[PDB]
């Protein structure tokens, strides 16, 4: 009868025959991702074929129930959800060709192999052969040659087919309703219809720079501290006054600064908090990892891990005979199937990524009982933040004593803090200026605010302005910089790590509040508090059902996201930092000061 | 009195194929003793609930007929086989009477009724008119009219196949691994019953 209705017996056709070609597909994709034969990639390409025909046949059934007729909110956004075109409004040719151009620049990216000229008869690739260079290397040319290498000829062939892909992506952008390819990511963040808990596409950019500007004291002092520690590296090539040296943030672009802790260390004669050498001498292994990583899950009061989970999960290395992806993927394959693929070893990092991937696993768990279409987080953000909260709590001391890891007499003393606290500013806050800066430029980029012809003379503008990193000699518009990342050459957004970063830590105050504890907010362990987890579930049970600002409202009592936590977690460093840079020059000039 | 002819449970709980939920089988068992206990004291059956009789009971009361109705649902539709309860299966597939005396006996099937390429000979009704009468079976395929356009016969837009095939793999959650559920309708009718349980000496 009604429209209403009929969306609705729709939907319940679309999620019982989606259900089980997605069960399909994500099995597919499975079965190459344990097993990498050829075979395998064509069962994977079929099935992925027959899911994005349904898709698109689906689309175009659900375009005819128009939207302002449906009042239901989650009928309105499954059928938000379907009606997108997504590249099915832009030309067969455009989309053949904007098809072609992201496969070559993923070929480009994935097989790109740069060395030394005059000595070609062997190639180094980018992992693992130049990020070990890029870690562990003290040689300043070494680094700036590799560097300026991998720039070089990754940007010169990346150049022309950015140019067509902004192009592209801006056309399609258009033909969907919005403004650019910037609108089309930032639409992600957008509530509509919800009285009070609206979010528009143009406030995420105001909240960003709103936050960044409450980020920026903490790290023009950290970044002041990292300076001063390599001029005690590098001599003559740091200026005082000046940026940061490019090639000399112990990554290829600067995304991470986590690798800069040997030489940036507080108390080097001060232990460490390493358990690696305790599960070796008590033969830990990946499955007492993740039965450890249950038991913590369980001890929040989350449900176990199903029987499927411990059959089907391929926990170890296969062998030299069988080929798998080595990367950490936590798989919801549909149907009540939950997987995690690592190839787990007994160390401290392997022991974190097991619980940030059950921590994924949970929270997909959790929504199960949503319809298909809504089985998602309810933004970007949410989702590698429920994960990154189980890493926090993890590697906390208490969490380390109380399963046996640590001595029962281990002191914990301020200064060990104080370089933990360091290590966890070099992973997260050093990500934050140059996530919301690629993100800025990119942006500017859709958006037209940059002409092609004026896009490094800006980007480096930026990179001084925000993120206070100086590019070691002038590059013109024959380069492409920014495409050299994984993220940006593959269609990615890029902003999710920033959403992350905040959502981290206020979902971090939320729990902490919950648990009753009564100390800093790094020294803060979620386990044996069952409203902690109750608290959790409440969002994580809800999906994409509801607006993010509600599941917010729901976890801190806030509306909006907030900076305020991660200054909260980071205060002793703060003051530590402040006390620390009183000779020396906190901020930075964005003159040619250090060297170009 | 020595005691023989005992009732055909065995081609119910033990059949080599079981019945779709849209076309649920009906077997009526009459002039034999049933032994309940067999089936109490199994350790196979994963839902045993009993609604308006008890187990212990059941082998010293005797009855007129009973009806064992026979389907195969999934792990998370075994709540909705219960009076009262609304879903696909109470509303479009099986209804179940509030006043209803009988046991409810299910259990997992993963074993058989799952294979490696998916098992799609199961079918549920998913789209019906109105809701369905205790212990109806519709096994009609005519197609659902959801919108006032004339369907016409075919399956197009706003017109869909209310049968709708299921899928069982064997790496399934538990909440969607097939279920093999049998229901025993215990009814007393003025003819005198039969069917009663053993007597111990
Ligand atoms: C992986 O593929 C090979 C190819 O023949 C096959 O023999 C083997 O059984 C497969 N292993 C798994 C675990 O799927
Ligand atoms: C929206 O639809 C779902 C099922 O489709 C229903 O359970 C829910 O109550 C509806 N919400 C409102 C506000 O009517
Ligand atoms: C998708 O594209 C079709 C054809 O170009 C158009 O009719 C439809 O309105 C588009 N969808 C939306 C949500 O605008
Ligand atoms: C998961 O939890 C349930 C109830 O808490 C328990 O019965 C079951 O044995 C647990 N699973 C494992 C593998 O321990
Ligand atoms: C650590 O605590 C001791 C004891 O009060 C104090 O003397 C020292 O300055 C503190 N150091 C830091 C880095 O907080
Ligand atoms: C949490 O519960 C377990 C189970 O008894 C216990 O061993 C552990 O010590 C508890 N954690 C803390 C911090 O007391
Ligand atoms: C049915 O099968 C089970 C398992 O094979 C067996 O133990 C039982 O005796 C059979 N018969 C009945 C009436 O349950």
């Amino acid at each position: 009868s009604t429209i209403e209705e009929q969306a609705k017996t729709f939907l319940d056709k679309f999620n019982h025959e989606a259900e089980d070609l997605f069960y399909q597909s994500s099995l597919a994709s499975w079965n190459y991702n344990t097993n990498i034969t050829e075979e395998n990639v064509q069962n994977m390409n079929n099935a992925g074929d027959k899911w994005s025909a349904f898709l698109k046949e689906q689309s175009t059934l659900a375009q005819m129930y128009p939207l302002q007729e449906i009042q239901n909110l989650t009928v309105k956004l499954q059928l938000q959800a379907l009606q997108q075109n997504g590249s099915s409004v832009l030309s067969e040719d455009k989309s053949k060709r904007l098809n072609t151009i992201l496969n070559t620049m993923s070929t480009i990216y994935s097989t790109g192999k740069v060395c030394n000229p005059d000595n070609p008869q062997e190639c180094l690739l980018l992992e693992p052969g130049l990020n070990e260079i890029m870690a562990n290397s003290l040689d300043y040319n070494e680094r700036l040659w590799a560097w300026e290498s991998w720039r070089s000829e990754v940007g010169k062939q990346l150049r022309p087919l950015y140019e067509e892909y902004v192009v592209l992506k801006n056309e399609m952008a258009r033909a969907n309703h919005y403004e650019d390819y910037g609108d089309y990511w930032r639409g992600d963040y957008e509530v509509n219809g919800v009285d009070g808990y609206d979010y528009s596409r143009g406030q995420l950019i105001e909240d960003v720079e709103h936050t960044f500007e409450e980020i920026k004291p903490l790290y023009e002092h950290l970044h002041a501290y990292v300076r001063a520690k390599l001029m005690n590296a590098y001599p003559s090539y740091i200026s005082p006054i000046g940026c940061l040296p490019a090639h000399l943030l112990g990554d290829m672009w600067g995304r991470f600064w986590t690798n800069l802790y040997s030489l940036t260390v507080p108390f080097g004669q001060k232990p460490n908090i390493d358990v690696t050498d305790a599960m070796v001498d008590q033969a830990w292994d990946a499955q007492r990892i993740f039965k450890e990583a249950e038991k913590f899950f369980v001890s929040v009061g989350l449900p176990n891990m199903t029987q499927g989970f411990w059959e089907n999960s391929m926990l170890t290395d296969p062998g030299n005979v069988q080929k798998a992806v080595c990367h950490p993927t936590a798989w919801d394959l549909g149907k009540g199937d939950f997987r995690i693929l690592m190839c787990t070893k007994v160390t401290m990092d392997d022991f974190l990524t097991a619980h940030h991937e059950m921590g994924h696993i949970q929270y997909d768990m959790a929504y199960a009982a949503q319809p298909f279409l809504l089985r998602n987080g309810a933004n970007e953000g949410f989702h590698e933040a429920v994960g990154e909260i189980m890493s926090l709590s993890a590697a906390t001391p208490k969490h380390l004593k109380s399963i046996g890891l640590l001595s029962p007499d281990f002191q914990e003393d301020n200064e060990t803090e104080i370089n933990f606290l360091l290590k966890q500013a070099l992973t997260i806050v050093g990500t934050l200026p140059f996530t919301y800066m690629l993100e800025k430029w990119r942006w500017m980029v859709f958006k037209g605010e940059i002409p092609k012809d004026q896009w490094m003379k800006k980007w480096w503008e930026m990179k001084r302005e925000i993120v206070g990193v100086v590019e070691p000699v002038p590059h013109d518009e024959t380069y492409c910089d920014p495409a050299s990342l994984f993220h940006v050459s593959n269609d990615y957004s890029f902003i999710r790590y920033y959403t992350r970063t905040l959502y981290q830590f206020q979902f971090q105050e939320a729990l902490c509040q919950a648990a009753k504890h009564e100390g800093p907010l790094h020294k803060c362990d979620i386990s044996n508090s069952t409203e902690a987890g109750q608290k959790l579930f409440n969002m994580l049970r809800l999906g994409k059902s509801e607006p993010w600002t509600l599941a917010l409202e729901n976890v801190v009592g806030a509306k909006n996201m907030n900076v305020r936590p991660l200054l909260n977690y980071f205060e002793p460093l703060f003051t530590w930092l402040k006390d620390q840079n009183k000779n020396s020059f906190v901020g930075w000039s964005t003159d040619w000061s250090p060297y170009a | 009195p020595n005691i023989t002819n005992l009732c055909p449970f065995g081609e119910v709980f033990n059949a080599t194929r079981f019945a779709s939920v849209y076309a649920w089988n009906r077997k009526r068992i009459s002039n034999c003793v049933a032994d309940y206990s067999v089936l109490y004291n199994s350790a196979s059956f994963s839902t045993f609930k009993c609604y308006g009789v008890s187990p212990t009971k059941l082998n010293d009361l005797c009855f007129t007929n009973v009806y064992a109705d026979s389907f195969v649902i999934r792990g998370d539709e075994v709540r909705q086989i219960a009076p009262g309860q609304t879903g696909k299966i109470a509303d479009y597939n099986y209804k179940l009477p509030d006043d209803f005396t009988g046991c409810v006996i299910a259990w997992n099937s993963n074993n058989l009724d799952s294979k490696v390429g998916g098992n799609y000979n199961y079918r549920y009704r998913l789209f019906r008119k109105s809701n369905l009468k205790p212990f109806e079976r519709d096994i009609s395929t005519e197609i659902y009219q959801a919108g006032s356009k004339p369907c016409n016969g075919v399956e197009g837009f706003n017109c869909y196949f209310p049968l709708q095939s299921y899928g069982f793999q064997p790496t399934n959650g538990v909440g969607y691994q097939p279920y093999r559920v049998v229901v025993l309708s215990f009814e007393l009718l003025h003819a005198p019953a039969t069917v009663c349980g053993p007597k111990k000496s």
